């Protein structure tokens, strides 16, 4: 299309990319937080169930 | 020529309609070929600088009347690089762009807002309550083309909030602006309110002050003053 469509287009897309982009980080980084909480937690859980399980 | 008579003579503070320049500009277009001469690039006339100048140079505000002009500029595919509005705004003073897409928001006024402009406008000849409301709103709205961004992501009733609060009133804005007719029962159905100024500054001052945050939204559509949009939010419910 005209060049704007294309760029309407482009603009929205490279917007994306970046909007999908900072959230791929931005989630990564809750992500990553999350996947710290995990260790004791992990067990925690774990755990938590543990039990209705011997018995 | 007569306008001249007016504003010179008769003193007279023409106000001139031109509907539209652009048809004369591309009469001069059309004509340029088989005058022989080159048109130009976007087919126009070569000359259409001096064309314009010449002509827009040709009215003003002598102290001898003012003539005050409204052009209307038919603008093709809304174009406006398209050369000959491109130039155009030299002559300008006030760039009124009314906003197609506006139109399509169903906005009566449909205005461009962003791009009826004044390079003129300032807070102290305005006054900044003026200003300062319409920077405020202009920064805001264009803040808002960002967050249409998220909104497709993000959807009719969620976002992050504040934010939210401030798209809420861009979409309050949005609608107070719009604004009966008299004329156009065929457009409005509505017959038009007419807003004098302050209550419209103030109007928005207030908007931005969120005084209506609580108010609907599009309780502020097809409105004159302020007032009668919150008062509009009642005749509802």
């Amino acid at each position: 299309a005209t060049l704007k469509d294309i760029t309407r287009r482009l603009k929205s897309i490279k917007n994306i990319q970046k909007i999908t982009k900072s959230m791929k980080m931005v989630a990564a980084a809750k992500y990553a937080r999350a996947e710290r909480e995990l260790k004791p937690a992990r067990v925690y859980g774990v755990g938590s169930l543990a039990l209705y399980e011997k018995a | 020529t007569v306008a001249e008579y007016f504003r010179d003579q008769e003193g007279q503070d023409v106000l001139l309609f031109i509907d539209n320049i652009f048809r004369f500009t591309q009469a001069g277009s059309e004509v340029s070929a088989l005058l022989g001469r080159i048109p130009s690039a976007v087919g126009y006339q070569p000359t259409l600088a001096t064309d314009m100048g010449t002509m827009q140079e040709r009215i003003t505000t002598t102290k001898k009347g003012s003539i005050t002009s409204v052009q209307a500029i038919y603008v093709p595919a809304d174009d406006l690089t398209d050369p000959a509005p491109a130039t155009t705004f030299a002559h300008l003073d006030a760039t009124t762009v009314l906003s197609r897409a506006i139109a399509e928001l169903g906005i009566y006024p449909a205005v461009d807002p962003l791009d009826s402009t004044s390079r003129i406008m300032d807070p102290n000849i305005v006054g900044s309550e003026h200003y300062d409301v319409a920077r405020g709103v202009q920064k805001i709205l264009q803040d808002y083309k960002s967050l249409q961004d998220i909104i497709a992501i993000l959807g009719m009733d969620e976002l992050s909030e504040e934010d939210k609060l401030t798209v809420s009133r861009a979409r309050k804005i949005q609608r107070f602006l719009s604004q009966p007719f008299q004329v156009a029962e065929v457009f409005t159905g509505h017959l038009g309110k007419l807003v004098p100024l302050k209550e419209t500054i103030k109007g928005f001052q207030q908007i931005l002050a969120g005084e209506y945050d609580h108010l609907p939204e599009q309780a502020f559509y097809m409105v004159g003053p302020i007032e009668e949009a919150v008062a509009k939010a009642d005749k509802l419910a």
